């Protein structure tokens, strides 16, 4: 019936794009200076946790950062001294998220139990307590990113991110449209878009002030572990377990990188930027991160001295850290 | 019920602008090279006032 | 060098690291079980079974038994892809599989055509040969007895296997059901099934499955010790 | 004539390859793998009494080979204190990781919580106080004496001597070859009981060949250390129950005796940890 038509819309939509790209990214930074053979050493190291940590989130005044575990602990890192600023216990032992605010009130965390906690840091009593349990989803809590101290944005199991109101517990929005499981997503600069990944291949657009999806991106082959938008908000990379990330556009609407070597085989599970975006840091599964020039696609450096599988990567607002979590319980501040 | 929905959908996505690739692959190698000395993995700094000072 | 706030914040510190530890401890000697199955087979009636005797997402129930402390984890609410989450189980102590006995000629309630035993057996090919769970030996709860009892005083067996050669007795076909379940397994070497017929005796399901963890105590000590 | 010189080669040689040994074990306890088990810092600990103890094997060498002892008061006084102290931190060590793993296989739900590193530590810790205590008497009543022209310091005791000095042989005998190798035995056997018995080792080939692997290393280890341990232990309560008459034949024997006593300590880092299954698993890393 009406399969036809979608189908030939769909070929429409590829013809499109095969005509609107002109020249791949690639040819035109062919004369570009590359970074190079580049060296980074881990200043500091986070020891502390007991457990596999499985996601964690950097802090808008640069310092301070929070990490979970399967242990059912909310650790607030002291980037600075290595330090550790409160220890919140966790309802439940399976989290794969974790989000902190950029005003540093409040934080959150997510896992199997398919809800997402709210806990206070700035109470006045001194400590630190529920503050808003947001339940509503019926599947794992993958992703979850503060758009601001009073929402957040989450992608779950069920195939469908959720604006949520974090004062009254209620979603305003739903993102349907996934036809696979969605595990992370990431927020413009700006706040008004963010680009979330699922396990059908496609990463989607979606305008956060109403509800609705504007492109899908349909480059990959297995599924979505990670995803990170570009700092000027108009790019964003995918990370994914077919040993390739992909650099996409909003507007031109094409792939326009590849990130992939031939002699890697292993999946990728966190890929953040740096200020300047020249450096796409995409934790690997070869039990190290790989630097990644996001202009050339060539391996610029290796992050090795993990034991165990690096399961989540950030890059400070102001760039002067990378902070690597992994499964055998050391995060890894780097610089 | 869900084939016209995506259908939908996809029609309404399909009818937009597409700036040419060339425009776009500029406008991040312009946003690269223009934030170039403030990025600190990508050109390091002095341990003078890395916040980072190993001991 | 230290000023007030520094030491404020080492000491701060200093008593989250002691906190962590003691909780580490505490959580370095809990038992953990897994409950798996077909999403009618028998996990949430043997936690029921569990709760009434000692007292969405993942169902928890904690317990006592001769002074060690279980866990439960039905994930029987994750209505999602099994692949993306199986990896959260590494440490677990043993896998709890509830399978259905007379589930062999039911059909399953989705189109029609498609055998619960076979689904049942396939589920367990997929869990017995995955990556995570190669050191975790793997208890199996062939639960429904009675309702085994009469399909096979009415019906024969043969519906499901094309291959039943025996009598329609119990005993010949719960274990011909027993070791066509258990042979599935490509590496019987490390991995131990541990199979257990039961359909309400509380006593003997707690203490089966002490042992079963008693067992696999014994191996990761063994592990520890270097003697294997 | 010539037996002085084989004497000095078969201490030689033991000193040398238990040095060798003992120092390979260190540097791949430290560097390649960590010590965060109970059984790393037991196997550290057997290595450290092991190197201290076959240290001062030249020094009793060359006592016997210039026939006196050059080497002043205190030195001997602190190499025999320190035999003593590293021949029971030795019986000791062996002794409680043979009571680990027997508390390990027979005693599970237990040893989910008596099997730390630290409490693997304070054990070490009692372990070397235990035999600075007794250790400390050999401190001060080592003393070198004169004798017929020539210089030795075995320790004297005090003026009832003849209790004095039997009574510290028995103790000694009594404890480290009774608490030893009775515990050791009974706890051995017991784990070997119960590890056979267990469904993980039992109805397969390879479960059996397990269990007589593990069975084995047992009787090998337990062998090596009666086998070690009995001739030098006799011979010492014979010599002090009778007379033996001076004769080449007994000081050859004196000295395989202690020959053999040090090639227990020789063999504890072959026989421990490079048998040691986690230890192989780390080798086949690199
Ligand atoms: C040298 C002799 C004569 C003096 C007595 C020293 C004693 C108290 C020392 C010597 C060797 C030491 C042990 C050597 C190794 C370790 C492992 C380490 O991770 C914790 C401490 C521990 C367990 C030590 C405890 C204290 C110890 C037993
Ligand atoms: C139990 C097994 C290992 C056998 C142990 C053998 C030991 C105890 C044997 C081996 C050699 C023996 C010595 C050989 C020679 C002599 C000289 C003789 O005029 C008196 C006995 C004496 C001094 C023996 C004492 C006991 C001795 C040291
Ligand atoms: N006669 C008999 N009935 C049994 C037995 N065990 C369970 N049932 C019932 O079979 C239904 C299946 O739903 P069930 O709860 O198992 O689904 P699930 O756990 O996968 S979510 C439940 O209502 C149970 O009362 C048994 O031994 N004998
Ligand atoms: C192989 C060295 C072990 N030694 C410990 C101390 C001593 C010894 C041993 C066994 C039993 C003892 O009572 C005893 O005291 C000592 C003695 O009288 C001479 C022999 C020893 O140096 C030797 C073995």
């Amino acid at each position: 019936q009406l399969r036809q038509e979608a189908e030939q819309l769909k070929n429409q939509i590829r013809d499109a794009r095969k005509a609107c790209a002109d020249a791949t990214l690639s040819q035109i930074t062919n004369n570009i200076d590359p970074v190079g053979r580049i060296q980074m050493r881990t200043r500091r190291t986070l020891r502390g946790h007991l457990a596999k940590i499985y996601a964690m989130h950097w802090g808008t005044d640069s310092r301070l950062l929070v990490s979970a575990s399967q242990d059912g602990k909310l650790i607030i890192w002291d980037s600075y001294t290595t330090n550790k600023v409160h220890a919140i216990p966790l309802r439940s032992s399976w989290v794969m998220t974790c989000a902190y605010a950029p005003s540093g009130n409040y934080v959150a965390c997510g896992g199997l139990d398919n809800i997402c906690s709210i806990y206070n840091l700035k109470t006045r009593e001194g400590n630190v307590r529920v503050s808003r349990e947001l339940a509503g989803h019926t599947g794992y809590l993958s992703c979850c990113r503060f758009l601001d101290d009073n929402q957040i944005v989450t992608s779950s199991g069920d195939t469908t991110c959720a604006l949520w109101d974090i004062e009254t517990g209620q979603q305003t929005t739903t993102f349907t449209g996934h036809t696979g499981d969605v595990m992370s997503l990431s927020l413009a600069p700006d706040t008004r878009l963010f680009v979330s990944g699922a396990c059908d291949a496609s990463a989607k657009l979606w305008d956060v002030r109403e509800g609705m999806c504007r492109q899908t991106f349909t480059g990959h082959e297995s599924d979505i572990n990670a995803i990170c938008f570009f700092p000027n908000g108009n790019a964003f990379a995918t990370g994914s377990d077919d040993a390739t990330c992909r650099l996409f556009d909003l507007r031109a609407d094409q792939e326009l990188m590849t990130y992939s070597h031939d002699n890697i085989i292993c999946g990728i599970t966190s890929v953040s930027f740096s200020k300047s975006g020249r450096l796409l840091l995409a934790g690997y599964d070869d039990f190290n991160c790989n630097v990644w020039d996001a202009l050339k696609a060539d391996r610029a450096g290796v992050l090795a001295g993990h034991d165990n599988r690096v399961s989540c990567l950030g890059v400070t607002d102001d760039g002067m850290a990378v902070a690597t979590g992994s499964w055998d319980s050391f995060l890894k501040i780097w610089n | 019920a869900q084939a016209r929905k995506l259908v939908e959908q996809l029609k309404m996505e399909a009818n937009i602008d597409r700036i040419k690739v060339s425009k776009a692959a500029a406008d991040l190698m312009a946003y690269c090279e223009a934030h170039a000395k403030e990025d600190p993995l990508l050109t390091p700094v002095p341990a003078s006032e890395n916040p980072f000072r190993e001991k | 060098t230290l000023s007030a706030e520094d030491k404020a914040a080492v000491e701060r510190s200093k008593m989250i690291d002691r906190n962590l530890r003691e909780d580490g401890e505490k959580a370095a000697r809990e038992v953990k079980l897994l409950l798996l199955g077909a999403g009618e087979s028998g996990k949430s009636t043997i936690v029921k079974q569990m709760k009434i005797i000692h007292e969405t997402g993942i169902v928890e129930t904690h317990f006592t038994f001769k002074d060690l402390h279980f866990k439960m984890f039905d994930v029987g609410g994750q209505r999602s892809e099994r692949k993306k989450w199986i990896h959260c189980f590494e440490g677990v102590t043993a896998i709890i599989f509830c399978v259905a006995l007379s589930d062999y000629d039911l059909v399953l309630a989705e189109d029609e055509e498609m055998n619960r035993m076979h689904e049942s057996m396939k589920l367990f090919d997929s869990i017995c040969n995955n990556k995570w769970f190669t050191d975790t030996s793997i208890i199996l709860f062939l639960n429904k007895k009675d309702l085994f009892e009469e399909k096979i005083k009415k019906s024969p067996l043969t519906i499901c296997y094309p291959e039943y050669a025996g009598s329609n007795t119990y005993e010949e076909a719960a274990a011909y059901i027993q070791c066509q379940f258990e042979d599935l397994n490509k590496r019987k070497d490390t991995k131990e099934i541990y199979t257990h017929f039961t359909c309400a005796t509380d006593t003997k399901n707690v203490q089966f499955v002490f042992d079963a963890v008693t067992d696999v105590i014994i191996k990761n000590n063994l592990k520890d010790c270097g003697l294997f | 004539m010539i037996t002085a010189i084989t004497i000095m080669a078969l201490y030689s040689i033991v000193c040398v390859v238990g040095l060798f040994g003992n120092f390979l074990v260190m540097y791949v306890i430290v560097r390649y793998t960590k010590m965060k088990t109970a059984t790393n810092i037991y196997i550290f600990n057997l290595a450290l009494a092991d190197a201290l103890a076959t240290s001062t094997l030249p020094f009793q060498s060359v006592n016997y080979l210039m026939g006196t002892w050059p080497f002043g008061t205190i030195l001997c006084k602190i190499v025999i204190s320190i035999d003593y102290y590293n021949m029971f931190t030795s019986i000791f060590t062996l002794c409680t990781m043979s009571v680990d793993r027997y508390i390990a296989v027979c005693h599970p739900v237990k040893a989910l919580d008596f099997r730390t590193p630290r409490n693997a530590k304070i054990i070490n810790v009692c372990n070397w106080i235990l035999s600075s205590a007794i250790g400390l008497p050999v401190m001060f009543m080592a003393t070198t004496k004169y004798r017929q022209g020539s210089i030795d310091c075995t320790l004297t005791f005090s003026h009832p001597t003849w209790y004095w000095e039997n009574l510290l042989k028995i103790c000694v005998f009594i404890f480290a070859f009774i608490m030893p190798v009775l515990i050791i035995t009974v706890c051995y056997g017991l784990m070997i009981l119960r590890l056979k018995s267990v469904r993980m080792l039992s109805g397969s080939k390879e479960k059996d060949r397990n269990l007589r692997r593990i069975t084995r290393m047992v009787l090998v280890v337990v062998a090596v250390f009666i086998v070690c341990w009995t001739p030098i232990h006799i011979y010492v309560i014979i010599k002090a129950l009778v007379t033996i008459p001076e004769t080449t034949f007994q000081t050859v024997s004196w000295h395989f005796c202690i020959a053999l006593g040090y090639t227990n300590s020789c063999l504890n880092p072959v026989l421990y940890a490079f048998l040691d299954e986690n230890f192989k698993r780390c080798f086949r890393e690199f």
